[PDB]
């Protein structure tokens, strides 16, 4: 219970939220990059189609 | 293969030893569940 | 310097002997500026003289006034190090680590795929103009390279020995008479 | 023949877009996943000195320690900022038509 | 002497065949096992029904009702529909954290 | 068209011997849901919302036969009623995120699809013109969950004793493997005591009251902005 | 001979998922234990 | 279910063919 | 088939432990159970087999002869209740009058009527005395089944 | 060493036909190589020379214990069969090729002719499609 | 698997679990199995102390084998029977089990004649291998 020790958890709640905001903007640009490849393999099909 | 054939020895010498010891042990359950019949088609009555 | 070497060793029985600083304090701070400029940290490598790419000792770096070797080719063992070069000889020995302070930049993890037969990947590899470093955990063991050689300050030579150092505890004694 | 030059080229500016978006916020994402992993490694030979040192040697670690946290506060830095303000923005824009020299004939009768 | 209940299916049914009744599947598994005779089927009998034990508790005119005294005894009536009906182990920690 | 239409960017999957042993694209459908987090490229979705007046339509075949210059219709009849066209929609799977996790998930069921060929502008009254949002992130209230044990088919028995939400064809099993399940009490799904729902106008807080005059769950913060605040 | 071995490799580096056992409410010191 | 249901299958064929 | 058969019939399973452990301390022993094989049975099973009885059965308690009860108890009906009609049957002509039933599983230390006995043996013609295939139907209609 | 004897006894009796052990001295060179070690041509008479020490004429179970226990070479063991094939797995997939080995240790070796390693190749690739598969090979080597 | 679920009850008892060395080498042998002393000492090492349902119907499963045929435990005896008479020695007989791959132990061998009708005959007696082959395999004689 000293002060670096709870300096220490308010150090673990800090970068654990910031993993759970970076995690979820992996998922969506991954979300988003797939999304205009989409668009490409419909392009694809609707160009040689 | 010498040591399939000794483990199918392994299983085939212990087959004989349960279809007496079990059979033995069955028939104990046997009479025990066949007076379950006898201590209570009285009671009921 | 001690106590980062224990961090790095799991070992409550290393003690520092000695160390040489061979950078100056005003080099360290424009190092920790241009790191800052990267936008990346910096991580303390903990290397054998003998495990870079070409081994100096001590008298070698001193006199030619050049630790000569790439900093591009070279690998730097991050958080737990390996035991020093020797020891199952002499573990209770005295032996040399040098800290290279690195501005670890924009980092990927390589992150070697199950088939791999060494470190030929992280070794080989161009990395992205993107990025600025390469990560590998090897299995918490984690190996860096650098893509610049202005990124690799190295800070001091510390020697150590291997033999526990403890306290000398003083059960006390009362004050206005020493006489119990 | 050139369908697939188009759209290739389509693909190199889709996936040089992604590469330098998607850098930003996984070179982040690692910078924090090794803090995490260093500063509970740090923890993990604390634990270790709990359990092995004697009352003395143990209070000299633990303030070795405290200042070993904050160097490790001092060599993290705070970048933020920039891998925080990019976004999953990324969109398909076009116009590509097959045309006879006739139907150029007649879309320049309607334009200039 | 009985002392384990399961909340979820109501049965004082410490130790014995519990190892073998209570682990069969993925099923069976979680079903806490809530020890120490806290059961609410122990608060001895309903007063006017003297057959089956004090499980719920009125917490509108507050009396204690077994399930035959709920479902058709004096707390069965048209105009006690309504009021709250917890159970009694719920009662008795209620008193003691106020 | 009148009716249900499909659009597209949608978690839409199927419905449902040497045909059932296929089942495994269910599992790969929430395999891949779990796999990608799903913006799912919400839309710009413009839509004319047309009142179409059709009436004592013909039975007419597929659109080539409904051309207009093909058909000719009398002055009595005034639309084409399209019987083997459209796609006549199905479909019940479909993933939700429910607050933080993945789920599915059994949409609204009993659909169709009816299409008119009009043949005058005087039939068509544009109305207004919906521009409207389409994000597979947002929450889906049209949440008929599955069975937990058998993870198959849609669940509507809520065991309140097992804690488990149910099917009929899992729920036997459920209470058949020991004499003492047996006499679990069963509910059906219905409406479970599961919360009230924190208020969607500011997050947070659940609501307390109700507003009687515009049909709408109040909270305690919301009777200041309700103008007959009593009701 | 083929077959033999290829079940000693198979046991081998095969995973074992494991049974779940109810969860003790008894603790081998003799408490209860608690959330 | 709820309903509805036998009276909504047998008239979603509007065409009256019979 | 494991049986809470023998719960409901557990009045009578009880007065079966009361009268194999003739010292009558809730275990039944080694001596307890050696005493119940020569005076119900006669058959002198030599002690390696009485300790092999022990192992899937030290003293065992009244849980874990449930447990002996209900799981041999698993295997189908008529393949294993074999030895009843054999043992009942002293004379050997495949047939079990209402005297022996009545004899052997008394010494079993129960009762029956004499009219009670009669109605078993009245399933429809006339008879005095069971087969193989008729009194395994009697076991399985007078005993609720275990499967719920 | 009970394990090294149970690798003693089972050699001894398997190339053994009388019905008590005792073997005739044509094949006791060939229990002597099963044990996993090459022979020299000398050795082989001056093991008889114990075998008729009583005039038994053939040899019997404790004097082959004291004769294998004076002469112990470095046995080959598991796991260096796998590195001896691997060193020779120049691919990295695993399969050792027929046609590889004919040339590489014939032109290099100590005591090896053309016929015993034509023996070598053909024994080891029973499909003929000319791969050996060397997991599979030394699982046939020496899998106990 | 039902056979696999019903088995395994009667030797685990109300513990649902078997610890004994014993009782888990020897159980899958009712389900018609062949699990050598060597395939068992693997099996109790991975599974390192408890046995359970879901250890033992993959352990019935992966050891059904298709090496149980008459074709290859004739050849254990042709190499033996030089002559190809279809006949062998007793006493070729006692090494090629006690011996020979797994040394089977003594105990279990006094229950092997009584069962094959080999102890009431001489040591160097001529025996026929094919009764023994076709009686292993549960073949009708």
């Amino acid at each position: 219970s000293s002060p670096s020790e709870e300096a220490l958890l308010e150090r673990r709640r800090r970068i654990d939220r910031e993993l759970v905001e970076k995690h979820r903007q992996l998922g969506q640009l991954h979300s988003n990059f797939l999304s205009v490849q989409k668009r490409i393999d419909e392009a694809s099909k609707n160009l040689v189609g | 293969e010498m040591h399939w054939l000794a483990v199918r020895v392994q299983s085939q010498a212990r087959r004989i030893v349960s279809c007496m010891q079990r059979k033995e042990m069955q028939k104990v359950i046997n009479f025990l569940t066949g007076v379950v019949i006898f201590g209570m088609h009285i009671d009921k009555y | 310097w001690e106590y980062w070497i224990q961090l790095s060793l799991f070992t409550a029985d290393l003690h520092i002997v000695g160390g040489w600083n061979l950078a100056t304090p005003a080099q360290q701070q424009l190092f920790d500026a241009k790191a800052s400029a990267l936008k990346g940290p910096i991580v303390y490598s903990f290397l054998d003289l003998n495990e870079l790419e070409t081994p100096q000792s001590l008298e070698n770096i001193i006199a030619e006034k050049r630790v000569k070797s790439d900093w591009r080719k070279q690998i730097f063992p991050s958080a737990e190090c390996r035991p020093p070069f020797g020891f199952e000889g002499n573990p209770s020995g005295t032996f040399h680590v040098m800290v290279c302070k690195l501005a670890l930049g924009s980092v990927l993890a390589k992150d070697s795929e199950p088939g791999e037969t060494g470190d030929e990947d992280f070794k080989s590899c161009d990395i992205p103009g993107n990025f600025t470093a390469l990560s590998r955990r090897d299995e918490y063991r984690v190996l860096y390279r650098l893509k610049r050689a202005d990124q690799v300050l190295p800070t001091a030579v510390l020697e150590f020995e291997m033999k526990p150092l403890r306290i000398q505890v003083r059960q006390p004694v009362c004050e206005m008479c020493e006489v119990l | 023949q050139r369908c697939y030059a188009i759209l290739e080229e389509a693909i190199t500016q889709l996936h040089s877009c992604t590469e330098d978006k998607m850098g930003a916020v996984l070179s982040r994402q690692l910078e924090l996943q090794r803090e995490i992993d260093t500063m509970d490694w740090s923890e993990s030979f604390l634990q270790y000195l709990r359990t092995v040192l004697p009352p003395a040697d143990f209070l000299h670690a633990w303030l070795r320690h405290c200042r070993l946290r904050d160097e490790l506060d001092a060599l993290a830095g705070d970048p933020s900022m920039l891998s925080r303000n990019v976004f999953p923005d990324m969109r398909l824009q076009g116009r590509v038509d097959i045309l006879t020299d006739s139907a150029l004939r007649r879309r320049d009768y309607v334009a200039v | 002497p009985a002392t384990l209940y399961c909340p979820a299916d109501r049965a004082q049914l410490c130790d014995t065949c519990d190892e073998r009744v209570h682990s069969a599947t993925r099923m069976l598994a979680r079903h806490v096992r809530v020890p120490a005779n806290h059961s609410p089927l122990q608060f001895g009998s309903c007063p006017y029904h003297p057959s089956e034990m004090i499980d719920s508790v009125c917490m509108t005119c507050f009396v204690a009702l077994c399930p035959h005294c709920i479902l058709i005894g004096s707390h069965s009536a048209a105009d006690f529909s309504e009021h709250p009906l917890i159970s009694t182990l719920d009662a008795y920690k209620m008193v003691m954290q106020d | 068209a009148v009716g249900n239409f499909s659009l597209p960017g949608f978690p839409l999957m199927r419905g449902g011997t040497r045909q059932e042993e296929a089942k495994k694209d269910r599992s790969k459908f929430l395999d891949a849901a779990r796999s990608q987090l799903l913006t799912g490229e919400r839309r710009i979705f413009e839509y004319l919302l047309c009142q179409v007046g059709v009436g004592r339509s013909v039975v007419v075949e597929d659109e080539k036969e409904a051309c207009g210059s093909r058909f000719s219709l009398l002055w009595e009849y005034d639309s084409a009623y399209l019987e083997k066209g459209a796609l006549a929609p199905e479909e019940s799977l479909t993933v939700h995120y429910q607050a933080v996790d993945d789920s599915k998930g059994v949409l609204p069921q009993y659909t169709f699809r009816h299409d008119y060929v009009v043949y005058d502008s005087s039939q068509v009254l544009p109305r207004f013109f919906l521009l409207f949002e389409m994000d597979p992130s947002l929450e889906e209230l049209f949440a008929v969950p599955l069975c937990d044990n058998c993870q198959d088919n849609p669940a509507c028995i809520w065991c309140p004793a097992d804690a488990a939400r149910l099917c009929a064809s899992c729920d036997e099993l459920i209470h058949q493997q020991n004499r003492l399940v047996s006499r679990h009490i069963r509910v059906p799904l219905n409406e479970m005591p599961r919360a009230f729902g924190t208020c969607r106008r500011h997050p947070g807080e659940v609501y307390e009251l109700f507003c009687s005059i515009c049909h709408v769950a109040v909270c305690r913060l919301c009777r200041g902005n309700h103008l007959h605040a009593r009701s | 001979a083929l077959s033999s071995a290829n079940a000693l490799d198979a046991i081998r580096r095969t995973r074992f998922p494991t049974n779940l056992r109810p969860k003790p409410v008894y603790d081998s010191i003799g408490r209860v234990i608690l959330p | 279910t709820t309903s509805s249901a036998d009276r909504f299958d047998r008239l979603r064929d509007i065409s009256l063919k019979n | 088939k494991v049986p809470p058969r023998l719960r409901v019939h557990a009045a009578e399973l009880e007065t079966i432990f009361t009268r194999i452990d003739a010292d009558g301390d809730g275990k039944l022993s080694e001596a307890d159970v050696m005493a119940f094989m020569k005076d119900r049975v006669g058959f002198p099973l030599e002690p390696d087999q009485v300790k092999a009885l022990l192992v899937e059965l030290s003293p065992v308690d009244f849980p874990t002869f449930l447990c002996f009860v209900d799981n041999q108890l698993m295997k189908p009906l008529p393949e294993v209740l074999r030895e009843v009609f054999q043992y009942v049957d002293t004379d050997r002509d495949g047939k079990l009058t209402a005297g022996e039933l009545q004899g052997f599983a008394a010494r079993l230390g129960l009762n029956l009527s004499e009219a009670g006995a009669a109605h078993l043996l009245n399933r429809g013609q006339n008879e005095t005395c069971a087969n193989f295939e008729e009194f395994c139907g009697l076991v399985q209609a007078s005993l609720p089944s275990a499967n719920k | 060493t009970e394990e090294q004897i149970a690798e003693f006894k089972e050699a001894f009796s398997l190339f053994d036909k009388d019905g008590d052990g005792t073997i005739t001295t044509k094949e006791l060179g060939t229990v002597m190589r099963s044990l996993g070690q090459n022979p020299t041509e000398a050795e082989l008479q001056d093991m008889i020379n114990e075998v008729d020490a009583d005039g038994n004429g053939t040899i019997d179970f404790p004097e082959f214990l004291t004769l294998m226990a004076r002469k112990m070479k470095d046995t080959d063991t598991e796991e260096e069969l796998i590195e001896a094939f691997k060193v020779f797995d120049r691919d990295g997939n695993g399969f050792i090729s027929a046609a590889e080995l004919r040339h590489v240790m014939t032109n290099l070796g100590e005591k090896l002719t053309d016929e015993e390693v034509d023996e070598m190749i053909r024994e080891a690739d029973v499909d003929g499609d000319g791969q050996i598969n060397y997991e599979e090979f030394v699982k046939m080597m020496m899998a106990k | 698997a039902l056979k696999v679920e019903s088995a395994f009850c009667e030797i685990s008892g109300a513990s649902r679990t078997i610890q004994r060395k014993e009782a888990v080498a020897n159980l899958a042998r009712y389900l018609g199995l062949a699990p050598s002393e060597q395939e068992v000492d693997t099996f109790f090492h991975r599974v390192n102390g408890r046995c359970d349902l879901a250890a033992f119907g993959r352990f019935c499963s992966l050891l059904v084998h298709d090496e149980d045929k008459a074709a290859n435990f004739r050849e254990l005896f042709l190499v033996y029977d030089k002559e190809h008479t279809g006949k062998l020695k007793k006493r070729v007989v006692k090494m090629i089990f006690c011996n020979l791959g797994e040394p089977l132990s003594a105990a279990e061998w006094r229950s092997f004649e009584g069962i094959f009708d080999l102890a009431d005959k001489k040591d160097d007696d001529l025996v026929p291998y094919e009764p023994i082959v076709r009686k292993l395999l549960d073949l009708p004689q």
